[PDB]
């Protein structure tokens, strides 16, 4: 058991302390500590998980001031590879925490990268990555949404109306959300406001079809 | 980090004149 809790807190314990930053080997050992924890943010013990919490929250802590952007890449690269709940979940809020630090000349790459992983979460069926997407749309959208275009805001917009006939309600609830978030922080928030308007109108308006209760709910 | 750590070359010195 134990064990890796050692190895983990040791690790923490040393890199925000380790050498001079912005050198070629702290950024290798970074890399390393972030892929170790975030593996251990979903491994099978409740005290290792944790700890594993604790030891992203303080590292990402001490290096903000120095290492923001490889901290940042390291949480955007588990997004990316779309693998275990917990794991996924772990670098997705941290990400949308971090989001509002980005430097203006790094919002458009990331809003590029970001929507085919938005676009693949939307589409996980278990109800705890949808909560913590939920809270990431709003907090990712109010940091990059104004250096999106418009086919990338309908993208995305049509990713999250697929869910509004879902059976889970945490998940209607994460699509309503998710999809006015989006238009809100957007550079033409009343022609989105108009386009979401006429989306949400036309999944109702031939009313005398057989409309499930569940599509109702979500719209 | 900064703009100066980017560029690698230094900062200046405060003085009156």
């Amino acid at each position: 058991k134990k064990d890796r809790v050692n190895h983990c807190l040791t690790i923490c314990e040393n890199i925000v302390a380790q050498s001079v930053r912005n050198s070629p080997e702290f950024q290798k050992l970074l890399g390393i500590a972030m892929e170790l924890f975030l593996l251990c943010s979903d491994d099978a013990e409740s005290d290792v998980r944790m700890v594993a919490d604790e030891c992203l929250n303080k590292v990402i802590k001490a290096l903000m001031d120095s290492n923001l952007p490889r901290l940042q890449l390291e949480l955007y690269k588990e997004i990316k590879k779309n693998g275990a709940p917990r794991s996924l979940r772990a670098a997705l809020w941290r990400f949308a925490e971090l989001a509002h630090l980005v430097r203006p000349q790094k919002c458009r790459p990331y809003l590029v990268n970001l929507l085919p992983c938005l676009t693949r979460t939307s589409k996980r069926p278990e109800e705890s990555v949808q909560e913590t997407l939920a809270a990431a749309v709003p907090k990712i959208m109010a940091s990059f949404g104004n250096f999106a275009n418009d086919n990338e805001i309908k993208v995305l917009l049509k990713a999250f109306i697929a869910n509004l006939k879902s059976s889970s309600p945490t998940i209607r609830r994460t699509a309503a959300g998710s999809a006015v978030s989006i238009c809100q922080h957007s550079r033409r928030t009343q022609y989105f406001y108009s386009w979401l308007l006429n989306v949400l109108l036309g999944l109702l308006v031939p009313v005398e079809d057989e409309h499930s209760t569940l599509l109702i709910l979500g719209v | 980090x900064d703009i100066w750590c980017e560029t690698n070359k230094q900062t200046g010195i405060l003085v009156l004149c």
